[PDB]
């Protein structure tokens, strides 16, 4: 079955500015390749067909282009509206597939995470788990990564991590990192420490408590 | 303009199966193809197969090939789509979209209206509340303090979690479930200038519906 | 005669070429790409099908009829009569296209339904019989019958004119032709009037579509009509100056001509045409 290969993945943009994404096919499919914009939440909407082709209602600023293996949008003058994720799909015989996407997001100055330490609720001890959290807080742009720490040495099991999307507000990225060990083993170390590495901050960013 | 209307959320065991509607309306039925479309994993993007609803002819994708089954009743204007021997590899959203299809010299064809899509959570996990734990800083300078909540071991999704009762709005991140073994964890996190805690109080609003249950915890100095 | 006759000799084998060639061309490009196997393409094939045998047979045909060859008037009819069957089974292509691209625009939404593989296949397979039928009548029967058993092969001596004019011209050329007309007037000025006031983004692209294909037909009109009008002057007035033998050689080719410019305006309008051209070129000649 024909592969469809789209790039770049993520892309981050200011309003009124050009951008071009990228759709190869892995055989030669002339003309049959569509285009979708997905908003939050949305289903897909089409957006051009025939490789070329301006959906109605979709505005003029929009336009793809290409033949046979590869084919690219460019969105002409980007407005606040445009934001979204955009897939390619193929048209080409009986069997057809998308894209991987490519999330259009928006692009602001460089700002370092505040990383905040929380040692386990007594509540939780007393139900017999202990889990110690690590938010960290407004960064762009949004690759980060976590290494926890019990007495120096690194642990990897059972830290669980969730991210929000660009704040509405700020345009800022946050995560959250959940270290959950068994109340009895969380007893027997002392130190907890969460340190996160950005762009912002050539070495990591350091926090941590101990059981006093 | 055809409508595309489909069927609500399920939540359905492993081995079950499930049949999700697609209700179209304003336009002829019969005269284009009615496709389906998984979204898996937020970004990936499958195509199922689709059925011509007058011959009620279907090709299918290799892959959806003994997983989906594309129906179509032509009174109500409805095309199905059943998923069976459901795995958790199956939840996900489902959408019908109809393919558009003219002749420039060739065959011409596009998706160009989609059902509002339909979620498809599979799970053999009991309907189970919260934990819901208080995180306060460490004992012992920050211009501005940041508090947090962890809302443990929950099922299904959603909750909901507000700051003393959705007056405290500014400051405040809450992320995404994961699901930790077969349950669910969340968390929030929420800032205010010093001199705000523990001067004032601050609550921690969580409502599992599922499970009818509803905690606040206040955010205490340990 | 040696150099005026040679004129036509080659001008003729040229077209000849050209016609095996640029029809070849379609008849690969659809055996290749999806997109192109669709109803209306199955009929431009058999189109192209027919354009091509004008190139390997009809010509050469015409060729060896020119000289006023000797043979048995039965075996010499098929050279003479073998041209109409074509010119047949192009106007049932072309009539078939025009119907298909009525029922695609004035009535989309029961197309589904009412255009499939299976019958397009039928249709042709019908039409080639008639085809046959109608090419080869003056072989049924309706003819008109050096060596002591040949006859020497002239076109206007062995095939009947009445034939010619009412059966061939009247009936089975200028009828289809006309309907034609009528066929794609009520498209284009159903859709000039549609356009006006209201998908009109769609309605365009497949007239546009109907317009290339129409220019075809139009085609084709052009390059026979000089020929049938003459066949008609030659017979319902006797009392007239026979059209001469240089304008005669003319409007013979003229005709021969049509089997050559299809796989031109496919290229010149058609986008998915002159791309899968296009990549026969490069990727087959070229490399
Ligand atoms: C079916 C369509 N059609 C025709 O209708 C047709 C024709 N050749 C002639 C005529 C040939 C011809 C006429 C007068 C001549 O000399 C007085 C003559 O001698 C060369 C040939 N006609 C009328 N050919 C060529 C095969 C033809 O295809
Ligand atoms: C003689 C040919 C006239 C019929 C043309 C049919 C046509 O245009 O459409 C194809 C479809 O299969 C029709 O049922
Ligand atoms: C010779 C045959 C004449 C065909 C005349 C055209 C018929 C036509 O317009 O077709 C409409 C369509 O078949 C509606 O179902
Ligand atoms: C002179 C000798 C007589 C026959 C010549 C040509 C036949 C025309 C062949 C080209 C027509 C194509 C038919 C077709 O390809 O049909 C596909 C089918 O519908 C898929 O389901
Ligand atoms: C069925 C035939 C259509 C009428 C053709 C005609 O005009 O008849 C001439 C007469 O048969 C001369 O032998
Ligand atoms: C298309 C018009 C067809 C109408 C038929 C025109 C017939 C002309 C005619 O009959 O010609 C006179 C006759 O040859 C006396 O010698
Ligand atoms: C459309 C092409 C119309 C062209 C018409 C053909 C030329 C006129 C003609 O053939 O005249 C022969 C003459 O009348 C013999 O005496
Ligand atoms: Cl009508
Ligand atoms: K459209």
């Amino acid at each position: 079955d024909i592969v469809m290969t789209q790039s770049p993945a993520s892309l981050s943009a200011s309003v009124g500015d050009t951008v071009t994404i990228t759709c190869r096919a892995s055989e030669f499919i002339y003309s049959s390749l569509t285009w979708y914009q997905q908003k939050q939440g949305g289903s897909p909407q089409l957006l051009v067909y025939a490789a070329t082709n301006l959906a109605d209602a979709v505005p003029s600023r929009f336009s793809g282009s290409g033949s046979g293996t590869q084919f690219s949008l460019k969105i002409n003058r980007l407005q606040p509206e445009d934001f979204g994720t955009y897939y390619c799909q193929h048209f080409y015989g009986s069997t057809w597939a998308f894209g991987g996407g490519t999330k259009l997001e928006i692009k602001r100055a460089d700002a370092a995470p505040t990383v905040s330490i929380f040692p386990p609720s007594s509540e939780q001890l007393t139900s017999g788990g202990a889990s110690v959290v690590c938010f960290l807080n407004n960064f762009y742009p949004k690759d980060i990564n976590v290494k926890w720490k019990i007495d120096g040495s690194e642990r990897q099991n059972g830290v669980l991590n969730s991210w929000t999307d660009q704040d509405s507000k700020d345009s800022t990225y946050s995560m959250s990192s959940t270290l959950t060990l068994t109340k009895d083993e969380y007893e027997r170390h002392n130190s907890y420490t969460c340190e996160a590495t950005h762009k912002t901050s050539t070495s990591p960013i350091v926090k941590s408590f101990n059981r006093n | 303009e055809v409508q595309l209307q489909q069927s609500g959320a399920e939540l359905v065991k492993p081995g079950s199966s499930v049949k999700i509607s697609c209700k179209t309306s304003g336009d002829s039925f019969t005269a284009y193809n009615m496709n389906w479309v998984k979204q898996s994993h937020g970004k990936s993007l499958e195509w199922i197969g689709n059925i011509n609803p007058y011959y009620g002819s279907t090709r299918y994708n290799q892959k959806f090939k003994g997983k989906a089954t594309l129906t179509v009743d032509k009174s109500s204007s409805t095309a199905y789509i059943q998923l069976n021997s459901l795995t958790s590899e199956d939840s996900a959203v489902y959408y019908c979209a109809r393919e558009g299809n003219y002749y420039d010299g060739g065959s011409v064809r596009y998706f160009d209206y989609w059902g509002q899509g339909t979620t498809l959570t599979v799970s053999s996990a009991k309907t189970t509340a919260p934990s819901v734990y208080p995180l306060a800083p460490v004992c012992g300078s920050g211009s501005s303090v940041t508090l947090g909540c962890l809302v443990k071991g929950y099922f299904p999704e959603p909750v909901t979690l507000t700051w003393n009762s959705g007056s405290l709005s500014s400051g405040v991140h809450t992320f995404p479930a994961v699901l930790q073994s077969d349950l669910y964890t969340l968390s929030s996190s929420v800032t205010v200038t010093s001199s705000t805690w523990p001067s004032q109080s601050i609550t921690c609003n969580v409502a599992h519906p599922a499970s009818s249950t509803k905690v606040d915890k206040k955010i205490e100095p340990r | 005669p040696i150099m005026g006759s040679s004129v036509y000799i080659t001008v003729e084998l040229a077209i000849a070429v050209l016609a095996i060639l640029g029809n070849v061309l379609v008849c690969w490009a659809v055996w290749l790409n999806s997109n192109l196997q669709n109803v209306t393409n199955y009929f431009v094939v058999s189109l192209a099908a027919a354009d091509i045998l004008v190139g390997v047979l009809a010509i050469p045909f015409a060729i060896t009829i020119s000289t006023g060859f000797c043979a048995a008037c039965h075996g010499c009819l098929f050279i003479a009569c073998f041209v109409l069957v074509l010119a047949q089974s192009s106007i049932f292509s072309l009539l078939a296209i025009a119907i298909d691209r009525y029922i695609a625009i004035r009535i989309p939404l029961r197309y589904n339904g009412l255009v499939t593989g299976t019958r397009a296949a039928g249709i042709i397979a019908i039409c080639w019989v008639l085809s046959f039928a109608i090419g080869l009548t003056p072989m049924l029967g309706w003819n008109n019958c050096c060596g002591e058993g040949q006859v020497a092969c002239l076109f206007e001596d062995v095939v009947p004119m009445n034939y010619m004019v009412y059966f061939n011209f009247f009936a089975c050329v200028l009828v289809p032709l006309l309907l034609m007309l009528g066929v794609y007037l009520r498209i284009f000025l159903a859709a000039r009037r549609q356009l006006k006031q209201m998908a009109r983004s769609t309605l365009q692209k497949e007239v546009h579509a109907a317009k290339s294909l129409a220019i075809i037909a139009g085609l084709f009109a052009l390059c026979w009509l000089p020929l049938h009008i003459i066949n008609c002057f030659t017979f319902f007035c006797p009392d007239c100056s026979h059209a001469p033998l240089w304008l005669m050689y003319l409007a013979i080719v003229l005709s021969h001509t049509n089997s050559v410019v299809n796989p031109f305006i496919y290229a010149y309008r058609i986008r998915e045409f002159r791309q899968t051209f296009r990549k026969i070129i490069r990727s087959h000649v070229l490399r």
